[PDB]
């Protein structure tokens, strides 16, 4: 979605507060990442 | 379908490596210790009590991992992959059971953690442990990933497998001058020690043992040694005639003119020159001075009570001083490999771990000793919580070790470092090629001659081809792909076995054996040296090879040596091979249907009888075999294949035989740095350094190596067509050069992956470290070096970030680090923000980022950056049989010829590498490859092995191509028929580390360093390069002046000294300083390293005062 | 700080672009420097003191499980409280256990006083008045407040069970919450509502364990 | 050679050992914290 | 990672051909050569990558993120 990002495992969308924690909600697993941006992105292929 | 007597074969080796897998050295070892070793390592020590409390004990019994009797395996426990990210340790926590004493009538036991275990990947009590490729993937990792490796701290590294010297055996290195020193060195779990024997003067003999003093008599040694004839011991030493009598016998006479008989004496003048008892239980001083330790000190592989035993050990020891000192040859020298052991991973975990338990609880007397210090009321609740603010200290101290590498056993006394290396991957080759490693150390200096080359006895039970370019301070070594390494079995029940043959003990021989048979040792241990070798060898090897003492155990004999060598030690290498069982195998052939059918497996024909694990001491007694195909009846066995002789990385080259060995070598050392998928888990792991390659190939011809490790699955390279030709003379010497309109089709392309962690930690201010950003001046949007985001204010996926910008914006307080105060108000801000900037050549991409916490729980970020590189000019291209070249001048396309489909070649190769590096292996491995294709296969090749090549003629003529390999081309310019017909056709490449844009390094005026003030260390961090003295003398044959000047100063050190003619010494600005003037002083530019050396004189009491004179007027 | 000697501009621009790794400013072009220099690679009562207060300070601290870079709070309290002459009167564990306490605390960790305490013979309400007296003999203030919301989830670690509990915990917290709304809060031992509402959500997602469990 | 410069034979012995220059007793980056990396020789005078 | 949609020498265009050619070979098992010899491959360069190019993809689609 357009909020934030994503668990490790769990793999679900999720925003965060500023200055909270970074366990997920979904599951009580600790690592996440983070979702590619919606901004629009460029390459040349060649 | 009945299979060749050859070929069936072939099908042992992967159902060998099948069950018993590849890397079992480290994963049995570690099971093995974590299995049985510890249930001994507390049984050593499971009681404590400190002196005091009249009534208490500290009983051990159980240890467990992960078993505190909820399930089997533990309950649960950390995701190996997962952890590789939190950057923790991976261990595993350890479950025991104590039983122990606090108050009346108690004695009370539970389970205790006292802290947790780093364990080994794909172990038994991993959770990788027989699970079935939806655990590796619900559980996100590899299924290809051999395991076998630690993971710690975020990083994995492994424990290299270090060969050490055999030990506990008697050893004769020969050695003009001297006198040719006799050692043994011999180790029971305290003090590992070790001994030495040799002449010094002329006949006159002494025992040299840091423990004695030195230089004792060798006849008083043997006297006290309890045999007081002086007769049978020298008839014991000697033989019956020949001359050997007197040759020894000079120390029997000058021993006579001493002393005599083993009262006091014998053992008393050891115990007259023995060091001191360490003041408190010197009573043992007397005329039994030493003889408690008279016989124990460095000949513990024995001791007991009476003193006949070692007593004659040192004898036949002193046999081959004496045979030795007969003549040269007719020795023993540090080589092969059987006088050598590898020992495993398992016992240096089990080392290190029971040594720091052990100082541990050592300790932990004093742990319960600080409350056993006031009898504050009664003193009881046993330290039971009191463990843990002792404990894992124990686990921190075995992690920081494991991954350190710095290994200091004190009880040992002795120290190895660099055990370890960070675990390599850089391609999937180098993965178990990491692994499959072996070190050797000491044997004294590095220039000693010995132990350096590569001997034949190595043959097949190590790798031959791979001993990198790395060589230096010491050697590692390879294995084979038929390995077993032996654990220790055991002793006495092997022993009276040994009797039940009906063998004889010392105490019933006759003191005269020198002409009976040869020798029984056991550990290299004589006994009785039965009667009869032969029959004796059958009988018991017909034990092992049906029902007992398998793996090793084995036997061998020696004719010059008399002996019949059988002892248990394991660490020792060992191999399969097939029995020729009378005639001919005992496999026949048909056991091979009931085998290839899917119900026999293996380990049966230890049982049944058919193969087993040797010994390179126990070939040196076999004669073997090497095809069915030619045997003889006097034959004994035969290895089942030749090409498990190569090593893991040796199985890559297409048939190694039609090469000559140094390019099998350097070819190796390639491999493993080849470029290629690494494993299925791959973009879902980071890694702080990673390559890959964007359309790996199967090598169009395969070793059925490969096979077995599925390399096939993950290959590096690409199966990229050639023609070998002079063509675009940029060629020239081992430079390939390749083709666009391929390279823009998609050849030959690396994903480049990097990770840049940074570690969020709170500072005793309690000021967290912030990740403040998106500035956006400018209404609307953040200036450009800090546009490199988004409102998160850290890096996002899919930008191109030129160098300059933020990949991460990491504000810190600038007041994070100063002393808190309690008191607080508002602003807690202060920030110095350092986020760190990508620098370099080419945009990357941050397609991957990851906020997450460590265990402490800290705010951790993450991100990996990534660029692809096209294979611009100036790259390393490994032809994969041995050519170690740069890509030349790319071509266009129309440039380097087409022929009759049009099929252009890629790489297109000189010939002159192939005369002088003399490989035709290659040349082979094209036609095999042009064939291939042309039938639809891929194509075996292997050591002695493979497809061969009279077959491919009318394979490729009949579909129309010379069976020569060979075709016209036309000019890729001119557009006419090439003067001379050309090899071209498939080939397997690949591309490897040492990409140029990486490599390419200059400076214009770079950093300086503040102690020399001078240009940084090499590439990274900035330039500078290097004249050495032996590069900068070369200037001066040309005896260029002022080259010197701008090169080694004006451009080096720009510096000008303030100097006084009168008691020349450098000042600063106006001063002279010590004498105060502000007047004489000359101003003169000099190197800086100059004035600085003087200074560092001048700091030290030293004057070399600088007095000075004109240039000008003469 | 430093201003340029002709364009006088109060900005200084680094540019490590070309490796040249100087800095100017954008005001005139002339350097402000050229190749930054860098670098690369006892016995008092009182520091003896210090030297085993580490000791034991680090040890015991660990045996928790408590983050290590907390300690060193403490490490500066507990040398703080040297200087008030707080620490001589009374026993060490005392003192080194306040001093972790006031961290932790004022840090808003999971961890409990009656707990922490229990590592020791200790009544637990001796070492409480030591924190105590240092309220006086320190000077602080209200930074040392919590509430269950924390301990919660160090309970709910300790009791494995299933991973339903984290929803049973978001359904336990509100649940607390609102008992901390409806004002029975206060005054009471936050572990009691904390084990309370575990009993009150596990019973929601209904399964049987035992109030030995819950106090345990 | 004596003629009344350094001064014969008795300076050979230590009397006033001089402070090697700072510059050539390079503190090391206090690299973040408060515990700066410390430089050998001034820790070793600093203990005579 | 998948089969490159033109071969490294001709370039003519792969992609059709593998997932037409591993079919041809799952369904209706028969000879390599012959299969790209009736599926219209001539040019060995071409013929090499249906003969080789190992598919990571699937092996990959174990793994994701998402799952
Ligand atoms: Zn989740
Ligand atoms: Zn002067
Ligand atoms: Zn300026
Ligand atoms: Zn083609």
């Amino acid at each position: 979605a357009t909020l934030k990002y994503i668990c490790a495992e769990c793999s679900s969308k999720l925003s965060l507060s500023r200055t909270d924690a970074v366990r997920c909600k979904d599951c009580g697993h600790r690592i996440l990442l983070k979702a590619r941006t919606k901004r629009l992105v460029q390459f040349e292929a060649r | 379908d009945e299979i060749n007597t050859a070929q069936d074969k072939w099908h042992l080796l992967p159902a060998f490596l099948k069950v018993k897998g590849l890397v079992k050295q480290h994963l049995d070892s570690f099971n093995y210790f974590v299995d049985t070793d510890l249930k001994k390592i507390i049984k050593a020590n499971q009681l404590i009590l400190s002196d005091v409390d009249p009534e208490f004990y500290l009983k051990y019994v159980d240890i467990r991992v992960g078993k505190k009797s909820s399930s089997s395996t533990k309950d649960y426990l950390t995701p190996p992959h997962e952890c590789r990210l939190r950057d923790m340790t991976y261990s595993a926590p350890i479950y025991v059971d104590i039983e122990y004493t606090r108050g009346r009538n108690i004695i009370m036991h539970k389970d205790v953690e006292i802290g947790r275990m780093p364990i080994m990947l794909r172990s038994n009590k991993c959770i990788l442990y027989d699970a079935d490729e939806s655990k590796m993937a619900k559980l996100n990792e590899c299924p290809l990933d051999p395991g076998g490796y630690f993971i710690v701290n975020g990083t994995e590294k492994v424990i290299l497998v270090q060969e050490q010297l055999s030990k506990n055996r008697i050893i004769v290195e020969a050695d003009e001058k001297k006198g040719i020193v006799q050692a043994s060195v011999t180790s029971s779990t305290h003090e590992r020690k070790s001994k030495t024997y040799v002449i010094t003067k002329n006949g006159k003999i002494y025992l040299k043992h840091n423990s004695i003093a030195e230089e004792i008599p060798i006849a008083i040694v043997l006297k006290a040694c309890g045999i007081l004839s002086d007769l049978e011991i020298m008839q014991l030493v000697c033989g019956n005639d020949s001359s050997y009598q007197d040759i020894f016998a000079v120390n029997l006479e000058e021993s006579s003119k001493l002393d005599i008989y083993t009262q006091q004496q014998a053992l008393e003048y050891i115990g007259a020159k023995v060091k001191t008892m360490r003041r408190q239980k010197l009573t043992i001083l007397q005329e039994g001075i030493e003889a408690i330790a008279t016989t124990v000190i460095a000949h513990l592989t024995v001791e007991a009570l009476d003193f006949r035993e070692k007593a004659l050990y040192i004898a036949m020891m002193t046999r081959r001083v004496v045979m030795a000192m007969y003549n040269p040859k007719m020795i023993d020298d540090r080589d092969y490999v059987g006088n050598k052991r590898l020992e495993l991973a398992g016992q240096l975990i089990s080392l290190l771990f029971e040594d720091l338990f052990k100082k541990f609880n050592n300790d932990f007397k004093l742990s319960i000793d600080k409350v056993l210090k006031k009898p504050n009321r009664a003193m009881e609740y046993d330290a039971l919580l009191s463990i843990n603010v002792h404990s894992n200290n124990i686990t921190s101290g075995l992690n920081r070790a494991i991954s350190t590498g710095n290994w200091s056993l004190k009880r040992f006394k002795m120290e190895r470092a660099g055990v370890t290396h960070v675990l390599s991957r850089l391609s999937y080759i180098s993965a178990l090629g990491m692994m499959t490693r072996i070190s050797s150390q000491f044997e004294k200096s590095r220039k000693v001659s010995g132990p350096r080359a590569l001997q034949p006895s190595q043959f097949g039970m190590l790798c031959t081809a791979d001993t990198p370019e790395g060589e230096a301070c010491g050697l590692v070594k390879n294995l084979a792909l038929m390995t077993h390494i032996t654990t220790d079995d055991e002793e006495e029940p092997i022993k009276k076995l040994c009797y039940v043959l009906g063998v004889e003990d010392i105490t019933l021989i006759d003191s005269a054996s020198l002409h009976l048979n040869y020798g029984v040792y056991l550990n290299g241990t004589l006994i009785g040296s039965i009667r009869f070798p032969t029959k004796f060898v059958t009988q018991f090897r017909h034990l092992r090879r049906t029902g007992k003492v398998s793996e090793f155990i084995s036997i061998y004999s020696n004719s010059h040596q008399m002996a019949v060598h059988i002892a248990t030690d394991g660490g020792r290498i060992c191999r399969p091979l097939i029995i020729v069982s009378d005639g001919q195998s005992r496999v026949k052939d048909i056991h091979l249907r009931k085998l290839l059918d899917g119900e026999l497996d293996f380990d049966d024909f230890l049982k049944l009888g058919l193969v087993e694990y040797l010994d390179v001491n126990e070939e040196n007694d076999s004669y073997i075999a090497l095809y069915e195909k030619d045997i003889v009846p006097s034959m004994t066995h035969l290895e089942i294949e030749p090409f498990t002789i190569l090593g893991a990385v040796a199985g890559l080259i297409p048939y190694p035989h039609h090469n000559q060995s140094p390019r099998n070598t350097y070819q190796c050392a390639m491999g493993k740095q080849a470029i290629g998928a690494i494993a299925y888990n791959q973009f879902k792991r980071i890694d702080t350094l990673l390559y890959l390659m964007t359309y790996p190939q199967q090598p169009m011809v395969k070793t059925k190596t490969i096979e077995l490790i599925d390399y096939d699955k993950l290959p590096a390279g690409q199966n990229a067509t050639v023609a070998v030709m002079s063509y675009s003379g940029y060629d020239i010497e081992d430079a390939l050069v390749l083709n666009k309109s391929s390279i823009d089709r998609g050849f030959g392309r690396c994903e480049t992956r990097r990770k840049t962690t940074t570690v969020l930690k709170r500072y005793a201010n309690h000021t967290q470290d912030i990740i403040g950003g998106m500035r956006v001046d400018e209404n609307g949007d953040p200036i450009w070096q800090h546009q490199s985001l988004g409102p998160d204010g850290l890096g996002e996926v899919g930008m191109k970030v030129q160098s300059g910008q933020i990949y991460i914006n990491k504000s810190v307080p600038t007041n994070s680090a100063d002393a808190p105060n309690p008191n607080n108000v508002n602003v807690q801000t202060q920030y110095r923000e350092a986020p760190v900037i990508y620098r370099g050549p080419e945009p990357s991409h941050i397609d991957q980022v990851m906020m997450s916490v460590s265990d402490n729980d800290q705010a951790l970020i993450k991100v990996l950056l990534r660029q692809n590189r096209r294979p611009e000019l100036g790259d390393k291209f490994s032809s994969r049989h041995g050519q170690k070249g740069v890509c030349g001048i790319i071509v266009k396309q129309e440039d380097m010829p087409f022929n009759d489909q049009g099929i252009v070649p890629d790489i297109i190769m000189n010939p002159h590498g192939f005369p002088s590096r003399m490989t035709v292996g290659k040349m082979i491995e094209l036609i095999s490859g042009k064939a291939g294709v042309l039938n639809g296969t891929l194509e075996y090749g292997t050591c002695f092995g493979g497809s061969k090549l009279e077959d491919m003629s009318k394979i490729l003529v009949d579909q129309g191509f010379n069976y020569s390999g060979k075709d016209m081309l036309y000019s890729g310019i001119t557009g006419e028929c090439l003067q001379a017909y050309i090899f071209f056709g498939p080939i397997y490449y690949q591309k490897l580390k040492h990409m140029v844009l990486d490599k390419m390094h200059a400076r214009a005026r770079g950093p300086r360093a503040v102690l020399t003030r001078q240009p940084t260390e090499g590439r990274s961090r900035d330039g500078g390069l290097r004249l050495g003295e032996m590069e900068r003398d070369c200037v001066i044959a040309y005896g260029a002046s002022q080259l010197l000047l701008e090169r080694l100063m004006i451009s080096s050190d720009a510096f000008e000294v303030d100097v006084c003619d009168k008691c020349g010494l450098m000042g600063y600005s106006g001063w002279c300083t010590t004498c105060k003037s502000a007047e004489n002083i000359i101003k003169m530019t000099i190197p800086y390293a100059a004035k600085l050396l003087f200074q560092e004189l001048l700091s030290m009491n030293i004057a070399p005062r600088l007095r000075l004179e004109d240039i000008f007027q003469q | 700080m430093p201003v340029c000697k002709n364009c006088h501009g109060t900005e200084f621009e680094r540019d490590l672009s070309n490796a040249n790794n100087d800095l100017v400013c954008k005001a005139c072009g002339v350097v402000s420097e050229d190749n930054p220099i860098v670098s690369e690679v006892a016995l008092e009562s009182r520091e003896a003191t210090l030297n085993n207060a580490r000791r034991k300070l680090r040890a015991v601290s660990y045996a928790l499980h408590i983050p290590e870079y907390i300690t060193d709070a403490a490490f500066q309290w507990y040398k703080l409280a040297l200087a008030n002459n707080f620490v001589q009167g009374r026993r060490s564990q005392n003192v080194i256990a306040s001093c972790l306490y006031v961290a932790c605390r004022k840090e808003k960790t999971h961890h409990m006083l009656i707990d922490f305490s229990s590592r020791l013979q200790v009544s637990v309400y001796s070492i409480g008045a030591t924190f105590l007296k240092m309220v006086k003999k320190l000077h602080i203030t209200e930074l040392p407040l919590a509430d269950p919301s924390l301990f919660i989830q160090h309970f709910a670690e300790k009791l494995d069970l299933a991973d339903k509990k984290i929803k049973v915990v978001k359904d336990a917290v509100k649940l607390a919450q609102r008992m901390s709304k409806d004002w029975m809060f206060e005054g009471r031992r936050p572990a009691g509502i904390a084990g309370a509402c575990i009993l009150l959500a596990c019973r929601m997602n209904n399964l049987r364990r035992t109030h030995t469990e819950i106090v345990a | 050679d004596a003629t009344v410069p350094s001064g014969r034979p008795e300076t050979y012995i230590w009397r006033y050992l001089p402070a090697p220059p700072v510059c050539i007793r390079p503190s090391v980056m206090m690299q973040d914290s408060p515990a700066s990396n410390e430089d050998d020789l001034t820790v070793k005078l600093t203990e005579i | 990672m998948i089969v490159p949609v033109r071969c490294f020498s001709c370039g003519k265009v792969v992609g059709d051909k593998w997932e037409s050619y591993l079919n041809l070979l799952q369904e209706d098992e028969l000879d390599e050569g012959t299969a790209l010899s009736r599926l219209g491959l001539k040019r060995y360069c071409c013929r090499r990558m249906i003969l080789t190019h190992v598919d990571l993809i699937e092996k990959f689609l174990r793994y994701n993120p998402l799952e």
